[PDB]
C-alpha cells in the first residue's frame, strides 16, 4: 500500500513536470509569473487543482487528458469534449504547405498522448477516436495509412486495431 | 535555451540559431531530449511563433 | 470483434424485477425474429446468435429465480418456443444450405451433447402441480401452464425424432424413459384432457 501511494505520487509528479515544461514553451506566460513554477516544483498538487487551475487556463488539453486518465474519469462526453478541443486547437496553428509538416506534428502530438493513455480504453476509445482523427485530417492532403500508423505507433496492437477497424 | 530559444534567436539571429541547432542535433553523448528538441527547432522552428522560411 | 453477447452478461447478474422484463422483451423480439425469417431478411448472422442466447437462457434457467412461477411459465415457454421453431422452419427458407440450419444445428448439438434434462423436467413438474382452481387459473395462468407444458412436450418430441436419423439416441431417450410414463408424464393426462394436457403428453409417449 506504501507502493500504492508511491506510484500514484510518481504519476502526479510527472504531470507537473510536463505542465512545467510546457509553461516554458508557452509564450502566453510572463516570466515574472514565476510563481507558477515555484508552485509546480514546490509540491504535489490536487488533481482537481492541477486540472482546473492549470490545464484549463493554459489550455493544455494533452495534460488535462492525461490527468483524467490517472483520475480514471470515465465520462465519455467530458472525455470526448476535451478531445474535440485538442483537435480544434491543432487546426488553428496550421497553415497549409505543412500538410505533411502538420501531418507529422499532428501524429507526433497524438502518439505521445496516445502512448500514455492508450492502455485504457476510456480516454483512448480506439473505436470512437479513429474516425474522429480521419475526419479531422480529411481536410488535408492524404496518404493512406497516415491515420492508422499513428495508432500503431501509439502502442496499439495490430490485432486490436484490426478487429475494431473491421467493425 | 533548449526549452526557450527565442533569446538566442534575438541576440544571435535566426540563421545562427539554426546552425547551432544543427550542431546540437548531430552533437555526440547528448541527451535524447536535447537532440530531439534541437532537431525539432531546426526542422520546424518554434510552433506558432518563429517560422522556418524562404521568402521572396 | 472478440466474442461477446452483451445481453447475456447484463441479464445474468440477477433476475428480479426489470431485468426479467428486459430478458422477456429480448425473448419476445427474438421469437418474432425467427418468424420474420419466414419472410426473410439477413437471417443467417442474427439467427444462430439468437439460439446462442436462447440456449444459454434455457439451461441457466434452472438456477435463476424468477419474480413468480407464472413469470417462469412465460419465460420457459417462449424460450423453448424459439428453439422449437428453429428446427422446424429451417428447411423452408431458401438461399442454399439455409440461413437457419447453422442456427438449428447448434440446437441439435446442444441437447445432443451436454444434456441437462432439468429445464424440461421443471416444466413437467410444474404442470403436474398446477392448482385445480377455476379462477386465477381466470384461466390466463392455466393457459400459460398448458402452453409451457405443451410447447415443451412438442419440443422434446421434435428432438427425439430428429435424434435417430443422426442416430444420436442415447441419453435424451433414456432421460425421457426415466421421466416418461416412467411416472410423471403418464400422470399428466389425468390432470387435464387433451382440458390442456392429454394429447400432448400421450403424443410424446
Amino acid at each position: 500500500e506504501f507502493l500504492h501511494e508511491l506510484e500514484e505520487k510518481m504519476e502526479v509528479a510527472r504531470i507537473q513536470l510536463q505542465i512545467q515544461e510546457t509553461l516554458q514553451r508557452q509564450y502566453s506566460h510572463h516570466s515574472s509569473v514565476q510563481d507558477a513554477v515555484s508552485q509546480l516544483d514546490s509540491e504535489l498538487m490536487d488533481i482537481t487543482k492541477l486540472y482546473g487551475e492549470f490545464a484549463d487556463p493554459f489550455k493544455l488539453a494533452e495534460c488535462k487528458l492525461a490527468i483524467i486518465h490517472c483520475a480514471g474519469y470515465s465520462d465519455p462526453i467530458l472525455v470526448q469534449t476535451l478531445w474535440q478541443d485538442i483537435i480544434e486547437k491543432e487546426l488553428s496553428d496550421s497553415v497549409t504547405l505543412s500538410s505533411s509538416d502538420r501531418m507529422h506534428a499532428l501524429s507526433l502530438k497524438i502518439v505521445l498522448l496516445g502512448k500514455i493513455y492508450a492502455g485504457t480504453p476510456r480516454f483512448f476509445p480506439l473505436d470512437f477516436i479513429v474516425q474522429f482523427l480521419e475526419q479531422q485530417v480529411c481536410t488535408l492532403n492524404w496518404d493512406v495509412g497516415f491515420v492508422i500508423q499513428t495508432m500503431n505507433e501509439i502502442g496499439v496492437p495490430l490485432p486490436r486495431l484490426l478487429e475494431v477497424y473491421d467493425q | 535555451l533548449l526549452v526557450e530559444i527565442e533569446r538566442f534567436f534575438k541576440l544571435h539571429q535566426e540563421d545562427q540559431a539554426c546552425a547551432t541547432c544543427l550542431i546540437l542535433a548531430c552533437s555526440t553523448c547528448d541527451r535524447e531530449v536535447s537532440a530531439w528538441a534541437t532537431r525539432a527547432f531546426f526542422r520546424y522552428g518554434g510552433e506558432a511563433q518563429m517560422r522556418f522560411t524562404t521568402l521572396p | 470483434m472478440n466474442a461477446g453477447g452483451y445481453g447475456n452478461l447484463l441479464m445474468n447478474s440477477e433476475q428480479p424485477q426489470g431485468e426479467y422484463g428486459v430478458t422477456i422483451a429480448f425473448l419476445r423480439l427474438i421469437t418474432t425474429l425467427v418468424k420474420g425469417q419466414l419472410g426473410s431478411t439477413q437471417s443467417q448472422g442474427l439467427v444462430p446468435c439468437v439460439m446462442f442466447v436462447l440456449k444459454e437462457m434455457l439451461p441457466s434457467y434452472h438456477k435463476w429465480r424468477y419474480n413468480s412461477h407464472g413469470v417462469r411459465e412465460q419465460i420457459g415457454c417462449l424460450i423453448l418456443e424459439l428453439i422449437h421453431a428453429i428446427l422446424n422452419l429451417c428447411h423452408e427458407t431458401d438461399l442454399h444450405s439455409s440461413h437457419t440450419p447453422s442456427l438449428q444445428f447448434l440446437c441439435i448439438c446442444s441437447l445432443a451433447y451436454t444434456e441437462a434434462g432439468q429445464t424440461v423436467i421443471n416444466i413437467m413438474g410444474i404442470g403436474v402441480d398446477t392448482i385445480d382452481m377455476v379462477m386465477a387459473a381466470g384461466q390466463g395462468q392455466g393457459q400459460l401452464l398448458i402452453k409451457t407444458v405443451k410447447l415443451a412436450f412438442s419440443v422434446t418430441n421434435n428432438v427425439i425424432r430428429l435424434k435417430p436419423p443422426s442416430n444420436v439416441v442415447s441419453p435424451l431417450e433414456q432421460a425421457l424413459s426415466q421421466h416418461g410414463a416412467g411416472n410423471n408424464l403418464i400422470a399428466v393426462l389425468a390432470k387435464y384432457i387433451y382440458p390442456a394436457l392429454p394429447r400432448l403428453a400421450i403424443q410424446l409417449l
